[PDB]
C-alpha cells in the first residue's frame, strides 16, 4: 500500500491550488461594490389579590 | 464591658487594603484599645494554566492566570459603639469583613 | 408545551408576581429553584410560549433565559388569573 | 333573562370553578361538589340527555337548561379576544358545572332562590 | 448564611459574581451605552453599581427599568428580595469610555452609516475628549466577498508594555 | 427526497401510530326510571380525592376509576 | 414520564460551563466552572490579569 507524501490532500483537498480563488463573487483583495467611501469627495398588587380571593370559605 | 474582638479582612488590591487597615489601626490606637495591629498574611497566588489557543493548533504558547488575595487581621478590645462604628466605616471598595466574638 | 394545567397556572402566577423568571437551559433538571410544581423544561417552553405572543422579551445571555414581563403581557396574564385591573406587577418600590 | 346565570359563570371562572367537561361535570354532580348543571337541548344521541336528569335527583340537586348552545360556551372562559365583540372559534361548552363558586353577592343568591322556589 | 467556603474560593466566587454581572449587562443594557459594574458586597445587602452613560433609560419611568434589572439579578443568583439593589451612575466625562463609543458605532452602523464619517468621526470625538491616542479597526467584508482590514489611527498609542 | 454524506433513510417500515381518544358520545350507562327515580349504572369511587362520579371501569373481575392515575383497584375486595 | 432517566451526576455528562454550556471545555477549578475557551475572555473582570 503506497500511500504517499506527494501533495497528500487530507481533505484539505487544497495543497497548491488555494490562492486561485473560486466563487467568482469579488475576487480576493477587495473591490469594488461602492466600498469604504471616497477620499475623492386599589392599584395594588399581585400577591394580595390572591389573598383577597382566598375568601373561598368552603 | 470589655469584649475581645478579632476582625479579619480579606481582599485583593494592594494599596486600597493598606489604607483600609491603616485607618482601622490608627483610630483604634488613638482611642487606646492598644490593638496588636496589622497581621500581614501571605498572599495566595492562585494559578490556572491554559493554552493561548482556543483550538490547539499553533506552536505551544501558554497563557497562565494569577490572582493574589491579601489577608490582614486587626484585634480590638471594646464593646457597644466603638465595635460597630469602627467596623461599619472603613467600608466601600472591595473588602470582606468578618467580626468574631472570641 | 404539553403541560398540566395546574402547572400552567403555577408558572403564570409566579412569573407575574416577580415579573421576572430566570431558568438554566438544561432539559429535564426536574425542579428548578423557584418553580417547584413544574419540570424546568416545561417552564422553558411555556415561557417561550409566552414570548413570541410577547408579553415577554427574552434576553438569553449564558444559555440562562432572562425573561422580562412587558406591559401588554401584564394585562393578559392579569386576564389569565382574572384578578381585577388595577393590579400593579413589580412596578412598586423600595429604594 | 338568563344573563343572571351568565354572571355566576364569570364569578366561578376566577374561582376555578369552571370545569372542562362532561366526564368531570357528572363527577361533580354525583358526590356534592356541584351546585349548578347547565345542559342545553339540541344534540345527537339524546341518550346522553336522559343521563343529565339521571345524575340530577340525588341528595345534590342541580338543573337549569339553555337552548342553542354556542353563546353559553363564550360565557365560560374560552376566549382569546381579537375584536371587542369576542371573536374566537367560539368553543362549545354545553355543560359547565359550578364547583366552589367563592363569592355569594346577588347573582348567585338570586339564581339559587329562583331554582328552589320556581315561580 | 453561605457558610465557610474557603477564603480563596470565596473571593474568587465573588469574582465569578462580578464578571458575571459585566457580561449579562453588556447585552441587556446595550442600548444604554453600558460601561461597567462594580459590585460591593456589604452585610445584608449587595450593592451593584451600574456604570451606564444613559442612566435615564436605565431608570425607566417611576423606576420601572431599574426594578426589572434588580429582579433579573435577584432570581438568577437567588438573592431573596431587597438583598440586592442596583443603582444607576454616570460614567466620568462620557466621551473617553471606548465602550460608550463602541455602542455608538453599532447603532450608527445598523442605521447605515457611511464610513469616513464614522471611523475618523469616533477617532476624532475621543481625541477631542482629550484622549492621548485612538485606533479603530474594521475587519469585515463590506459589500465585496473578501474580508478587508483598515486601521484608522490618530494618536500616540503604545499598544505595548505594562 | 434529500441527501446525506452518511445515511439517508434506513426504514424497516412500520411507522408507529399514535392514538384516538375513542369517540363514544358516552356516559351512556345510567337509567332513568318511569316516574321518576334515577339509578346509576357504574358505581363511583368513595375515595375522597374524587368528586366521584368518576365511574369505575367495567373490566372482568376488575374495576378501576383511573382519576387516581392507575391506583385504586376495588373489584371485589379490600385489604384487611 | 419515566425513560428520560439515568444518574448523570458524575462523569462529564452533565457538568456544563456556566457561560456557554459547552460540556468538554470545563475548568472546574475554584468551583469556577468557566470553560478554558470562555475563561480567556472572561478573565478580566475576575481578577486574572496575570502579572508574570
Amino acid at each position: 500500500y503506497g500511500n504517499k507524501e506527494s501533495n497528500g490532500e487530507f481533505g484539505n483537498e487544497l495543497p497548491q491550488r488555494q490562492f486561485n480563488n473560486r466563487d467568482n463573487r469579488g475576487p480576493p483583495r477587495v473591490r469594488t461594490g461602492e466600498k469604504f467611501g471616497k477620499r475623492e469627495f386599589k392599584e395594588e398588587p399581585k400577591e394580595m389579590t390572591l389573598d383577597e380571593w382566598k375568601a373561598i370559605q368552603n | 464591658s470589655v469584649h475581645r474582638i478579632r476582625i479579619t479582612l480579606t481582599s485583593r488590591n494592594v494599596r486600597s487594603l493598606e489604607n483600609v487597615c491603616r485607618d482601622l489601626i490608627n483610630g483604634a490606637k488613638n482611642q487606646n484599645l492598644r490593638v496588636k495591629g496589622p497581621v500581614r498574611m501571605p498572599t495566595k497566588t492562585l494559578r490556572i494554566t491554559t493554552r493561548k489557543t482556543p483550538c490547539g493548533e499553533g506552536s505551544k504558547t501558554w497563557d497562565r492566570f494569577q490572582m493574589r488575595i491579601h489577608k490582614r487581621i486587626i484585634d480590638l478590645h471594646s464593646p457597644s459603639e466603638i465595635v460597630k462604628k469602627i467596623t461599619s466605616i472603613n467600608i466601600e471598595p472591595g473588602v470582606e469583613v468578618e467580626v468574631t466574638i472570641a | 408545551m404539553f403541560i398540566p394545567k395546574a402547572n400552567r397556572v403555577a408558572i403564570y402566577e409566579y412569573l407575574f408576581k416577580e415579573g421576572v423568571l430566570v431558568a438554566k437551559k438544561d432539559s429535564p433538571i426536574q425542579k428548578h429553584s423557584e418553580l417547584d410544581k413544574i419540570p424546568n423544561l416545561q417552564v422553558i417552553k411555556v415561557m417561550q410560549s409566552l414570548n413570541s405572543r410577547g408579553w415577554v422579551k427574552e434576553q438569553f445571555a449564558w444559555r440562562h433565559f432572562y425573561w422580562l414581563l412587558t406591559n401588554e403581557g401584564i394585562e393578559e396574564l392579569r386576564r389569565y388569573l382574572h384578578l381585577p385591573p388595577e393590579i400593579v406587577p413589580s412596578t412598586l418600590t423600595q429604594t | 333573562i338568563n344573563t343572571a346565570l351568565q354572571e355566576v359563570l364569570k364569578k366561578s371562572l376566577i374561582a376555578d370553578g369552571l370545569v372542562h367537561g362532561i366526564h368531570q361535570a357528572c363527577k361533580a354532580l354525583d358526590k356534592r361538589q356541584a351546585v349548578l348543571c347547565i345542559l342545553a337541548e339540541s344534540f345527537d344521541e339524546p341518550n346522553y340527555k336522559k343521563l343529565v336528569t339521571a345524575l340530577c335527583n340525588e341528595h345534590q340537586i342541580p338543573l337549569i337548561r339553555v337552548d342553542s348552545h354556542k353563546k353559553l360556551g363564550e360565557w365560560s372562559g374560552l376566549c382569546k379576544i381579537d375584536k371587542e365583540g369576542k371573536p374566537r372559534k367560539v368553543c362549545g361548552c354545553s355543560v359547565v358545572v359550578i364547583k366552589d363558586f367563592g363569592e355569594e353577592t346577588p347573582a348567585l343568591d338570586v339564581v339559587k332562590d329562583h331554582l328552589r322556589q320556581n315561580s | 448564611a453561605n457558610l465557610p467556603i474557603s477564603k480563596k474560593r470565596k473571593f474568587v466566587s465573588d469574582g465569578i459574581f462580578k464578571a458575571e454581572l459585566n457580561e449579562f449587562l453588556t447585552r441587556e443594557l446595550a442600548e444604554d451605552g453600558y460601561s461597567g459594574v462594580e459590585v460591593r458586597v456589604t452585610p445584608s445587602r449587595t450593592e451593584i453599581i451600574i456604570m451606564a452613560t444613559k442612566t435615564q433609560q436605565v431608570l425607566g419611568e417611576k423606576g420601572r427599568r431599574i426594578r426589572e434589572l434588580t429582579a433579573m439579578v435577584q432570581k438568577r443568583f437567588n438573592f431573596e428580595t431587597g438583598r440586592i439593589e442596583l443603582y444607576a451612575e454616570k460614567v466620568a466625562a462620557r466621551g473617553l469610555c471606548a465602550i460608550a463609543q463602541a455602542e455608538s458605532l453599532r447603532y450608527k452602523l445598523t442605521g447605515g452609516l457611511a464610513v469616513r464619517r464614522a471611523c475618523y468621526g469616533v477617532l476624532r470625538y475621543i481625541m477631542e475628549s482629550g484622549a492621548k491616542g485612538c485606533e479603530v479597526v474594521v475587519s469585515g467584508k463590506l459589500r465585496g466577498q473578501r474580508a478587508k482590514s483598515m486601521k484608522f489611527v490618530d494618536g500616540l498609542m503604545i499598544h505595548s508594555g505594562d | 427526497a434529500k441527501k446525506r454524506k452518511k445515511k439517508n433513510y434506513s426504514t424497516p417500515k412500520k411507522i408507529k401510530h399514535k392514538r384516538k381518544k375513542v369517540k363514544l358520545a358516552v356516559l351512556k350507562y345510567y337509567k332513568v326510571d318511569e316516574n321518576g327515580k334515577i339509578h346509576r349504572l357504574r358505581r363511583e369511587c368513595p375515595g375522597e380525592n374524587c368528586g366521584a362520579g368518576v365511574f369505575m371501569a367495567a373490566h372482568e373481575d376488575r374495576h378501576y376509576c383511573g382519576k387516581c392515575n392507575l391506583t385504586f383497584v376495588f373489584s371485589k375486595p379490600e385489604e384487611k | 414520564t419515566l425513560w428520560y432517566s439515568h444518574p448523570r451526576k458524575y462523569g462529564q455528562g452533565s457538568r456544563c460551563c456556566r457561560a456557554c454550556s459547552n460540556r468538554h471545555g470545563l475548568i472546574r477549578k475554584y468551583g469556577l466552572n468557566i470553560c478554558r475557551q470562555c475563561f480567556r475572555e472572561y478573565a478580566n473582570d475576575i481578577g486574572f490579569k496575570k502579572l508574570d
